[PDB]
């Protein structure tokens, strides 16, 4: 194959639906292991200030027992077959999945339906998980990146439910009752909002029969989603006891289904990423990475394209000592401007190659493919094939990158989060002025 | 003295808005006028009396000086 025949030879995601509206999607291989999961259109952005944290609490109680499998029994079953049960929650999505052997798919599927359908939500377990969730909140406080991105979401989407954190404030953790959680599950764990994905040695017809045997009870065939205003704003938490400062800056980027995402991702690949444990250092094609390695300006920087249904965070996060924040801002915004006005074809080619490599390398293993299927059916209503992603990347050039980075970056108000010894984090007006060029 | 090495500061959070998200003259009169009146009552008895004394002294000196150039019958 020539990577054009290899893309054309990738197995096809097969999608069906139950009468209740539960979608069933699978990518089959010849591997002897599979990943099967449920992805739900439920998150913190669906929570208000009183219920905020309920979804994380329900994820916490997910494996602690159902009416059929009390307490540890479920875990025992999973552990007794060599399978791995995992879960996660975001501001928009929730997922419960099993990594099992291909011959364990029936039981795995059964284990999932029970988990999403019949969680006990027992009050004793609710108190134990209350204690656990409080300790995990204090554990999350120690992670400067998690805090700085929660801050970025809180100031960018202030007044909206997208500013909410996934876990909610600790006061809600202490106040959430069983009635709160049962209401959350009854309003958000619905078949039309769920996707049963499976990647690996899984036949779609057999998975569909399993879903019709285990999920057909679910809601047949309503509060959901209001848009979230973006705000140019800054939140600076100064703690000079912290050794390194974290700075996250983002403009309003596109939502999930916007084609602008493909050129913008290309542009982010042009800026790239860095940390001080890199081989390439000063020789890196990314200008910011080479300046950061030559001057030791930062410990790391990453570009990001966070997407929600209708908006997102397009920007960069960097970590540096107190005396270099300013420099890190100057060279980062400059790169943004250099892309808006003078993108240049060869680095667009490099960024396109980086994006194709990221997309292909990410989908390695049954679990990434299962997540791709579930999250893709939630965000696009479809699994976009890699051949299509390649078609969209192939139609990117320096004119396209210049135009889209102009549309999203140039002369736009960013949202800014600073955490730590951030006295040298530039004043908001100085950053905002760094978002345009007078020469241009 | 440069930004980044001025002091130690801890546990202080600041929230700011973009200038393009907010107004430049919000409540400029409904709040500004009471503030000017408050700032005027706060200082008026510290500033005004010396200038009242100057007005009186100036008034007296001028009228007296001009009261000396007048002919006194003699
Ligand atoms: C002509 C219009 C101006 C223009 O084309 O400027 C281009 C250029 C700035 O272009 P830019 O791409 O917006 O700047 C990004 C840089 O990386 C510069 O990034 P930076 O972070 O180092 O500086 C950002 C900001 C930093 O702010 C300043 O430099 C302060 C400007 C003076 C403030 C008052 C000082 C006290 C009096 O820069 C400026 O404000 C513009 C450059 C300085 C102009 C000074 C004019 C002073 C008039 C008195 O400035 C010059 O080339 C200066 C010489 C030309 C001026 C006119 C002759
Ligand atoms: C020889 C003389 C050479 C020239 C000397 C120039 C000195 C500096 C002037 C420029 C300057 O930096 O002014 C800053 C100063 C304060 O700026 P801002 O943003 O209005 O400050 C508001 C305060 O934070 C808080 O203000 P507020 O809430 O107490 O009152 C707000 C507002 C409310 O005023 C009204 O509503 C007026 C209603 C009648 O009144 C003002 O803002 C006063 C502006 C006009 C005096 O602006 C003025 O004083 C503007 C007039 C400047 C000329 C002298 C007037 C006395
Ligand atoms: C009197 C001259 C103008 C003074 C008031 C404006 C000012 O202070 O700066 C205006 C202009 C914009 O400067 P700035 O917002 O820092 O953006 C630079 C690019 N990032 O900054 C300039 O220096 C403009 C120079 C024009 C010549
Ligand atoms: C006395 C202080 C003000 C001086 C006169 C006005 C100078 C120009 C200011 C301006 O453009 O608008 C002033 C006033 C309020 O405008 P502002 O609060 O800045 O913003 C409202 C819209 N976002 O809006 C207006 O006067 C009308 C603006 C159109």
């Amino acid at each position: 194959a020539t990577y054009a025949q290899a893309l054309q030879s990738v197995p096809e995601t097969q999608v069906s639906q139950l009468d209740n509206g539960l979608r069933v999607a699978s990518e089959q291989s010849s591997q002897p292991t599979c990943t099967v999961g449920v992805w739900i259109d439920a998150g913190s952005r669906y929570e208000n200030e009183k219920n905020n944290g309920a979804g994380y609490f329900v994820e916490h109680l997910a494996f602690k027992g159902t009416k059929n499998r009390p307490g540890s029994a479920l875990e025992k079953e999973v552990e007794s077959m060599g399978a791995h049960l995992n879960a996660y929650s975001t501001r928009e999505h929730t997922a419960y999945y099993i990594k099992a052997l291909s011959k364990d798919l029936p039981k795995a599927v059964e284990l999932l339906a029970d988990i999403v359908q019949n969680c006990s939500l027992e009050d004793s377990q609710i108190e134990k998980e209350r204690d656990v969730i409080l300790q995990e909140l204090q554990e999350n406080d120690s992670s400067m990146r998690d805090v700085v991105f929660d801050y970025l979401h809180a100031t960018a989407f202030q007044g909206t439910p997208l500013a909410q954190s996934v876990e909610g404030p600790s006061e809600n953790v202490r106040k959430l009752s069983r009635a709160d959680l049962t209401e959350y599950v009854s309003q958000h764990y619905k078949a039309p909002r769920m996707v049963l994905a499976a990647a690996g040695g899984v036949e779609h017809r057999q998975l569909l029969d399993l879903a019709q045997k285990h999920f057909s009870s679910l809601s047949g065939t309503v509060p959901a989603f209001t848009p979230c205003r973006f705000t140019g704003s800054e939140i600076r938490h100064r703690d000079d006891a912290l050794p390194l400062a974290h700075v996250a800056i983002a403009v309003e980027g596109p939502g999930w289904a916007n084609p602008d995402n493909v050129p913008l991702q290309v542009a982010n690949a042009i800026i790239g990423h860095y940390d001080s444990t890199y081989g390439g250092g000063t020789h890196m094609s990314s200008t910011l990475a080479s300046v950061a390695a030559t001057r030791k300006l930062c410990q790391s920087f990453q570009t990001f394209n966070i997407c929600y249904a209708e908006t997102g965070l397009l920007g960069a996060h960097f970590v540096c000592d107190n005396m270099s924040i300013d420099d890190m801002m100057f060279f980062l915004q400059g790169q943004w401007m250099r892309l808006c006005t003078s993108a240049t074809e060869s680095e667009v080619v490099r960024g396109k190659n980086i994006l194709r490599n990221a997309l292909v390398s990410h989908l390695d293993g049954t679990t990434p493919v299962c997540e791709d299927i579930g999250r893709s059916l939630l965000t696009y209503g479809r699994r976009i094939p890699l051949a299509e992603w390649e078609s969209r990347i192939a139609e990117v050039d320096a004119s396209v990158v210049r135009e889209v980075c102009s549309k999203y970056f140039y002369d736009q108000c960013p949202a800014v989060a600073g955490l730590g010894p951030i006295e040298q984090l530039p004043d908001y007006n100085r950053i905002r002025s760094g978002m345009f060029w007078l020469r241009f | 003295r440069e930004f980044g090495h001025l002091t130690r500061m801890r546990h202080v959070i600041t929230y700011s808005l973009s200038p393009f998200e907010q107004r430049a003259f919000p409540h400029y009169f409904t709040k500004g006028i009471p503030n000017v009146l408050r700032r005027t009552r706060a200082c008026i008895l510290r500033v005004a009396p010396p200038f009242v004394v100057f007005y009186l002294v100036y008034t007296w000196g001028t009228q007296e000086f001009e009261k000396s150039k007048r002919k006194n019958p003699a």
